[PDB]
């Protein structure tokens, strides 16, 4: 789960493939932070009206 | 790497190495037709840490 | 259709095949004729033993 032990220790055409996971997994995360920081925003629009 | 004789399969001589420094140059060079695929890590010079 | 077309020609002994690949580095292939990771094309082999 460390990007430098994975640049550190394997040449670039096999390390694309765990890169890629670790992206996927991350930009997943992001995504659902996001989406419920803006159900959460609504509620509190409503509220503050 | 350079020994008289070797262990039967199933009964296999394991040695433990520590505590010095690994050239690992060396065996890349040498005896190059010796197969040199490795797991895990590149054997491309990214094996000196 | 395409572009165009680059042919290269040189001989190579059959124990030395694997290491000549799309991607497949060695030392001997390093330090000769190098294939670039993303490269699109064939690569034959012509029995000539």
């Amino acid at each position: 789960s460390v990007l430098n032990d994975i640049l550190s220790r394997l040449d670039p055409p096999e390390a694309e493939v765990q890169i890629d996971r670790l992206i996927t997994g991350r930009l997943q995360s992001l995504q659902t932070y996001v989406t419920q920081q803006l159900i959460r925003a609504a509620e509190i629009r409503a509220s503050a009206n | 790497f350079n020994a008289t004789r070797f262990a039967s399969v199933y009964a296999w001589n394991r040695k433990r190495i520590s505590n010095c420094v690994a050239d690992y140059s060396v065996l890349y060079n040498s005896a190059s037709f010796s197969t040199f695929k490795c797991y895990g890590v590149s054997p491309t010079k990214l094996n000196d840490l | 259709c395409f572009t165009n077309v680059y042919a290269d020609s040189f001989v190579i002994r059959g124990d030395e095949v694997r290491q000549i690949a799309p991607g497949q580095t060695g030392k001997i292939a390093d330090y000769n004729y190098k294939l670039p990771d993303d490269f699109t094309g064939c690569v034959i082999a012509w029995n000539s033993n």
